[PDB]
RNA sequence: CGGACGGCUCAGUAACACGUCGGUAACCUACCCUCGGGAGGGGGAUAACCCCGGGAAACUGGGGCUAAUCCCCCAUAGGCCUGAGGUACUGGAAGGUCCUCAGGCCGAAAGGGGCAUGCCCGCCCGAGGAUGGGCCGGCGGCCGAUUAGGUAGUUGGUGGGGUAACGGCCCACCAAGCCGAAGAUCGGUACGGGCCAUGAGAGUGGGAGCCCGGAGAUGGACACUGAGACACGGGUCCAGGCCCUAC
């Protein structure tokens, strides 16, 4: 039972790069986002929005940050889906996060 | 003109002598690790060296030094000079652990640029 | 660019937990590694020279230490860089003096005088438990020390309990458990040196540490970290504070 | 010149008595180490040897100066603990 | 044993360099602390020293002799890899630790010194801590469009090598991805911060001297020894300059 409380997938993975049933360990922070690209093999890009305060002008500006995450087969997430990700060790040059759960699919 | 340093181990003593002429010309071309009968050079051990030394004695080459003051090294062939990176001698006293230097030495083979020679007796 | 470890400490960069005049000189004593951390310990020379006053210069202090006159948990210590920390007992028999090292409410280290009967005991918090070769159990304690116990008596020891020991010989007596009426002393944080009784313990997910809720004498409730709560009794302090 | 002891402490680890005293000198100059030690021992029943004065210090306008001395039990410990410069400064020792 | 700290400077760098919060269950660590255990049996050489020296110096040859906490071997403990089982521990989460079996590779130690009739200082293995570092991530911090497309190990995958360790860090094979008008790329300028100057404040400007961090040692590259360096009073080469010389 990996530390995070969510309903694990309904299928049994055999891939060592899967937290559920495998050897990839998650440790640290957890955030939500929305998938923007699903073209790489086993790779998803995730976006989240946030407001940044500007002091002199007393106002806010919106910003977007992107993250590259590992996407296992038992948890297969495509464009448009809302998803939760967690930090782990380096997997490639640009990927150090892994998908843990899909919260709401898209159409 | 070649100077010789003749060493006797049985007592641990050495004598220096001068040489010139064909007796010197004979040494040229001879490498370190070779045995020579003394008389060929035109000398005799009895008189000048010490008490008494059995005949058929044989001098062995072990090293020497040249005009400018650089030593011979057995594992460098030829009569010419070289500069090489050394970690131990002969030709180098390290003075510190893992230390290396680029020293110039003389080759394994004798040539008129040489001055002194070191000979050991084999009984 | 540094090519190896440090051997110097500037006095402005010294820990806050020390009583030290930071602008009087340039250098401070750099502590050697040992029983406690840099953030919970002070070298002996500062105790012998500044906190107590038996010496005015470091040469005099070093002569005192080399003559063999200061004990820490009942053991002779001659290194002036040796670190003394929380719950350690400092003893001087030529004077009959016995002190316990504790923190203030500001977070600084002080010496509390105690008696010779209590200068024989020292508590230790258990920080971890291991199996070692021979199917034996190792307890890793709060000052970095280690103690061995058997299988049969393994369930009597846990990772936030406290063990009281005779110090030079290290014999156990009076295990104290972490419970809901246990008397606690706080060692770090904003509420350092407050005491009271455990009221509640909460756990969190994904690596975040556990929190403890405590009730003080006046009835005021407060919170701290379980790893900062040091058990010293069941309902009354086994030692003086 | 008169003297008035103000604090005595005993150091058993180093083996000495630390003596803080006041000196009173009105209309007079700052007294000398000789006289100060003389009166100190004459009063407190000490051996002149085994005793060192660290300092006599005068302040801006006071006529009341401060002084600090150290009384040892044996001269061997005295010389093994104290640095040579104060011994030369008092006169117990020649260079 | 130490000399890898201290000290000096800001040329380079718009970068995970710096700041802050976190992580390493993916790593190393001599000196120090605690606990648990060990010190058996055999060998060798060589500096000093003596007899001869060479060379202007810098430096350096031969022969004889001899010690160790110097060096080497044997064994035993111990370490690492893999396969099959069991289920004692920790933790939020384990083949990470523990137990049993099997097939193998590597492989310790100075019972040395002082005192005295047991003590002090040291040597090796294991488990942990401390200290000091390596690596990763989220967030934040200059100007230019009279710089608009950039990228080809480039983005990712499978399987391996190498590393103290994760990783296109490197390799073979398969694909076509990665960044960008919310300013990519290119260029200009510059060590970063804590702080400082000024002003009623909002703000504008700076960041040499003290502390923390980073980088450098004529320019540019490459290695040996060591716990730790590609080394600030050490080494090798090229360029550039300077000096001694019996050339
Ligand atoms: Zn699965």
């Amino acid at each position: 039972e990996i530390g995070l409380r969510v309903q694990p997938p309904a299928e049994v993975c055999n891939d060592p790069k899967c937290p559920w049933h495998g050897n990839l360990k998650i440790h640290g922070r957890y955030v939500e986002g929305i998938v923007v690209s699903d073209k790489g093999k086993k790779t998803v890009v995730v976006e989240r929005q946030y407001y940044h305060y500007l002091k002199k002008y007393e106002r806010y500006e919106l910003r977007k940050s992107k993250v590259h995450a590992h996407n296992p087969e038992c948890i297969n997430a495509k464009v448009g889906d809302k998803v939760l990700i967690a930090e782990t060790r380096p997997i490639s040059k640009t990927k150090s996060w892994v998908v843990v759960a899909v919260l709401q699919r898209a159409e | 003109t070649f100077k010789l340093v003749i060493s006797n181990p049985k007592n641990g003593v050495a004598k220096q002598v001068e040489i010139s002429g064909p007796e010197a010309d004979k040494l040229i071309g001879r490498r370190i690790g070779e045995e020579i009968p003394a008389s060929e050079l035109g000398l005799n051990l009895s008189e000048i060296f010490g008490e008494e030394i059995p005949a058929d004695a044989k001098l062995k080459i072990t090293g020497g030094t040249d005009k400018d003051g650089f030593p011979m090294r057995p594992d460098v062939h030829g009569p010419r000079r070289v500069k090489i990176l050394l970690s131990r001698g002969p030709g180098f006293r390290p003075r510190e652990r893992g230390e290396r230097r680029k020293k110039t030495v003389h080759g394994n083979t004798i040539s008129p640029n040489i001055v002194q020679v070191n000979m050991k007796i084999v009984f | 660019a540094r090519k190896g470890p440090k051997r110097h400490l500037k006095r402005l960069a010294a820990p806050t937990s020390w009583y030290i005049h930071r602008k009087a000189y340039k250098w401070a004593v750099r502590p050697s590694p040992g029983p406690h951390s840099m953030k919970t310990s002070i070298p002996l020379i500062y105790i012998v020279r500044d906190y107590l006053g038996y010496a005015k210069t470091a040469r005099e202090a070093r002569k005192i230490l080399n003559e063999g006159k200061i004990l820490v948990d009942g053991r002779v210590r001659k290194d002036y860089k040796f670190p003394v920390g929380i719950m350690d007992v400092v003893s001087i028999p030529e004077t009959g003096e016995h002190y316990r090292v504790l923190p203030n409410r500001i977070g600084k280290l002080i010496l509390h005088p105690i008696s010779e009967e209590e200068a024989k005991l020292k508590p230790f918090r258990i920080n971890n438990k291991r199996m070692v070769k021979g199917a034996k159990v190792q307890l890793n304690l709060h000052d970095g020390s280690n103690h061995l116990v058997s299988l049969a008596e393994k369930d009597a020891y846990k990772t936030s309990y406290t063990v009281i020991m005779q110090v030079p010989e290290r014999q156990i007596v009076k295990v104290l458990p972490f419970e809901v009426g246990a008397y606690v002393f706080v060692t770090q944080g904003k509420n350092v040196a407050r005491k009271g009784k455990i009221v509640e313990v909460r756990q969190f997910p994904m690596g975040w540490p556990d929190v403890v809720t405590i009730e003080d004498e006046n009835g005021e409730l407060f919170d701290t970290l379980k790893e900062y709560a040091f058990v010293i009794g069941k309902d009354k302090p086994e030692i003086s504070l | 010149m008169e003297i008035k002891v103000t604090e005595i402490r005993e150091n058993k680890l180093l083996g000495r008595k630390e003596i803080y005293f006041d000196v009173l000198h009105e209309g007079e100059p700052t007294p000398s180490r000789e006289a100060v030690k003389g009166k100190l021992v004459a009063m407190l029943d000490l051996d002149p040897n085994t005793t060192v004065i660290q300092y006599i210090r005068s302040y801006f306008g006071s006529n009341v100066s401060k002084g600090y001395a150290k009384a040892y039990e044996t001269r061997e410990r005295m010389l093994y603990i104290e640095p040579e410069y104060i011994l030369v400064r008092d006169g117990l020792v020649q260079k």
